[PDB]
């Protein structure tokens, strides 16, 4: 991999089902269409110059995982533990619930012109997606990428189109909607910051970027080469993208809109508008098989130092898949749903994984003064992970402060539910602990013909 | 009641609260200060066949009129214009002339204001005066609700049967042609555009 066809995975990872959804939430809570867009430009600095202090972390301590590795070598094994217990259960499933609903926002909404679409019928089908990709990736390993570059190419066809049409619809005229873009706003530290959680999650898999993309030809140089080209070439089609809508629409028309691209196309490509809920669909299924290759990494090592089950991240003897921790995922997906909602499962994403990207880049700054002498490649100037903490800092406490809703209840007490655990199974090593898991994990292999993978760590 | 930027400004107002706006449209006449009318009564190109004229003997300060028909509000429907020397038809006051819409330069004009409109923004319309569209062309004189009364003195509207001046064939024909033109602004959901009509 080189330079240039470095940036086309920066690329084609983080652009996904996001700017599809969230541009009705940025403007529900920041009310006017100049702040914005000044949003989903503050949002496109907080990815890249996160994503540069992980890719420090990256090359300084070279361990598989995630942030795994990286909380361990700064904090010892609790936040460590807290990491994988967090992404098993609340970062994962609820990253799979999102796209999943986000499939089905866009297949219903044609069929109900004027209409809104009943929530039985956008949640059993977007159940029906969970199960159908959970199937297909339990059975078919070759099969999930083979259709994927089918399904990359079907998502920047349809983000050129709304991108070029919205500058031409500009050089004709079409500008009275910007016309006194700051005129009713919230200077409010709980409409802010929640319109930076769903700006934040159309930028979301800037901090899966370390470990595919250390296959380059010169590393240290084109890694963070690659993150100041590719996440502001992100941000520059974000931004034009929710140019392109406000071209057509006012602010008023796009809060009462079901799926904000489909009223696009309504308005610009009369005769042929069914190619937007087709693209955008196959777009955002492509996302969400995307995720289930990856899926055992972080179990995998995790359960190498005792902190998660190893029954989970088998794999199969017939059809070389890791079925276990597949299955797992779907289950708790289809839990999320139930009581559901986009806008209730992007603050209890956001909630989670904001808390743990703020303790790794605290990590960054702890490594400094504790753990020297340990060869740094890339290094950031200072103040890049001490603002980067602190913006992490006003995302975690000014949502329960200002707003506080009860999904915010929920998402702490299923991470320091994992607090008990550890010290349970891995603090004290009780005699009546593996009496019940080695049961378990005999059993299940016998049920599903799952085998440790023949593998060590490399 | 103000500018045309006075309109604009309340058609977005009424769109960023959820509402929705419907205007009267008034197809069946002009004033006679309209610049069609102004150029039919001199017969300049097409505008000759803009209104429904015919000739008439006018002396001695007074019309005979070519039948019988009365005005809705209430004396001989037929008006002598100096200029053009005939006289033209109106179904209501001398000041309002009817357009022919037995022309088919006219029923386009017509559509031309309706997508003048939906252009705007406007939601809907309200027809008015929709069974007064067409007359009979045959001309002939409507029948007295008294038949013994001497012809001089009918000149209330209600003494007269309204066959040949109101609801004649072809008039549910212009109002549904008025449909389809609105129909090529209702295609994307949520913007249909309402059609009322009006006839009491
Ligand atoms: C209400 C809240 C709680 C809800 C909980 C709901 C739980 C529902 C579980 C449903 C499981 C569905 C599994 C089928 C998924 C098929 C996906 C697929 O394509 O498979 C390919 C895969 C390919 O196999 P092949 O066809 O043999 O090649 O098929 C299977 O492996 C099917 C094996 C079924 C696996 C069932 C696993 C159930 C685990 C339950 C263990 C519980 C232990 C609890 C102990 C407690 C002790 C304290
Ligand atoms: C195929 C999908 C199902 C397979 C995976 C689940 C297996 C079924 C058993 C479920 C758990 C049964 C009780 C726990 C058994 C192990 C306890 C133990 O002693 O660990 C030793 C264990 C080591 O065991 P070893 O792997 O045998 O060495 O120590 C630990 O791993 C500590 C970490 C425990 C992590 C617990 C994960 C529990 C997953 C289910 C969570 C349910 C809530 C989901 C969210 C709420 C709904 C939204
Ligand atoms: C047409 O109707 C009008 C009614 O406005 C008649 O005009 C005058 O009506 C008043 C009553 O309000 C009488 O006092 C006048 O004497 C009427 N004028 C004349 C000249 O008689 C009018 O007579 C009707 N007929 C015509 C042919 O104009
Ligand atoms: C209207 O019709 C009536 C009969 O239908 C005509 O004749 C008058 O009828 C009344 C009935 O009570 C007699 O009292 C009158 O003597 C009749 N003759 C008249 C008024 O000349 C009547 O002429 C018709 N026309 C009008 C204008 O009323
Ligand atoms: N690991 C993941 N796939 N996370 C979700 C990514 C969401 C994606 N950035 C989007 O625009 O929707
Ligand atoms: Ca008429």
């Amino acid at each position: 991999l080189g330079l240039i066809s470095g940036i086309s995975i920066i690329v084609g990872t983080i652009i996904g089902s996001g700017i599809f959804v969230s541009p009705k939430s940025v403007l529900s809570n920041t009310e006017a269409v100049g702040p914005c867009l000044i949003i989903w430009a503050a949002c496109g600095v907080l990815a890249t110059l996160g994503a540069l202090c992980f890719a420090e972390l990256g090359t300084m301590i070279t361990k598989s995982g995630g942030e795994y590795p990286y909380l361990m070598e700064a904090y010892g094994p609790i936040p460590a533990y807290l990491f994988s217990w967090a992404s098993l259960i609340v970062i994962k499933p609820t990253s799979f619930a999102i796209i999943c609903l986000s499939f089905s926002e866009y297949v219903c909404a044609p069929f109900y012109v004027g209409c809104k679409p009943p929530q039985i019928v956008v949640k059993c089908l977007a159940a029906a997606a969970i199960l159908f990709i959970s199937t297909v990736n339990s059975l078919s390993v070759r099969l999930g990428s083979y259709v994927q570059n089918i399904f990359t190419a079907a998502k920047l066809v349809i983000v050129a189109i709304i991108i070029i049409s919205g500058l031409v619809l500009l050089a004709q005229g079409n500008t009275k909607n910007f016309d006194n873009s700051f005129e009713g706003a919230q200077l409010s530290v709980g409409a802010i910051s929640l319109a930076f959680y769903n700006g934040l999650w159309a930028y979301d898999g800037w901090n899966q970027l370390n470990y595919i993309t250390e296959e380059l030809r010169n590393p240290y140089r084109n890694l963070p080469l690659a993150i100041i080209i590719g996440i502001p070439l992100v941000t520059a089609c974000y931004i034009l993208m929710n140019v392109s809508y406000f071209t057509v629409m006012t602010a008023t028309e796009l809060l009462q809109s079901q799926a904000v691209a489909v009223t696009f196309g309504d308005r610009v490509l009369y005769p042929a508008s069914w190619i937007v809920p087709l693209f955008v669909a196959f777009s955002t299924i492509g996302a969400a098989n995307g995720t289930c290759f990856t899926a055992g990494r972080l179990i995998y090592v995790a359960g190498r130092e005792g902190h998660m089950l190893k029954v989970l991240s088998y794999i199969s003897v017939r059809r070389l898949t890791p079925a276990p921790a597949i299955i797992f995922y779907g289950i708790i997906a289809t839990i999320y749903i139930i009581p559901g909602d986009i806008n209730s499962l992007v603050n209890y994403f956001s909630f989670a994984a904001w808390l743990f990207y703020g303790l790794t880049i605290l990590g960054l700054i702890v490594m400094r003064f504790t753990r020297k002498e340990l060869e740094r490649p890339i290094k950031v100037p200072v103040v890049i992970p001490v603002l980067m903490t602190l913006i992490s800092v006003f995302l975690v406490l000014a949502p329960i402060i200002s707003k506080p809703t009860w999904e915010y209840l929920y998402c702490v007490l299923f991470i320091l539910s994992g607090l008990l655990f550890y010290f349970l199974f891995v603090h004290y090593k009780f005699g009546w602990a593996q009496k019940i898991s080695k049961p378990i994990t005999m059993h299940l292999q016998m049920l599903m013909e799952v085998v440790p993978p023949e593998e060590d760590p490399e | 009641f103000g500018t045309m930027e006075d309109f604009e400004n309340l058609v977005a107002a009424i769109h960023d609260k959820g509402l929705k706006l419907i205007i009267d449209f008034i197809p069946n006449h002009t004033s006679d200060k309209h610049i069609w009318f102004q150029l039919s009564r001199t017969r300049t190109g097409k505008y000759t066949d803009y209104y429904i004229w015919h000739d008439c003997t006018h002396e001695n300060g007074k019309t005979i009129p070519p039948n019988n028909w009365l005005s809705v509000y209430g004396n001989s429907s037929w008006h002598f214009d100096e200029v053009r020397n005939q006289c033209y038809f109106h179904q209501f006051m001398k000041e309002q002339p009817d357009l022919n819409f037995r022309n088919p330069d006219v029923q386009e004009e017509i559509k031309e204001i309706l997508r003048f409109w939906l252009t705007k923004g406007v939601d809907g319309f309200s027809l008015d005066a929709v069974k007064f569209l067409l007359e009979a062309k045959h001309l002939r004189d409507e029948i007295q609700v008294n038949k013994t009364q001497i012809p001089d003195t009918v000149t209330q509207y209600s003494e007269l049967y309204h066959d040949f001046t109101t609801t004649q064939v072809g008039m549910h024909d212009i109002v549904r042609s008025f449909r389809q033109t609105m129909d090529q602004y209702s295609t994307e959901p949520g913007r249909y555009r309402f059609m009322g009509t009006e006839a009491y």
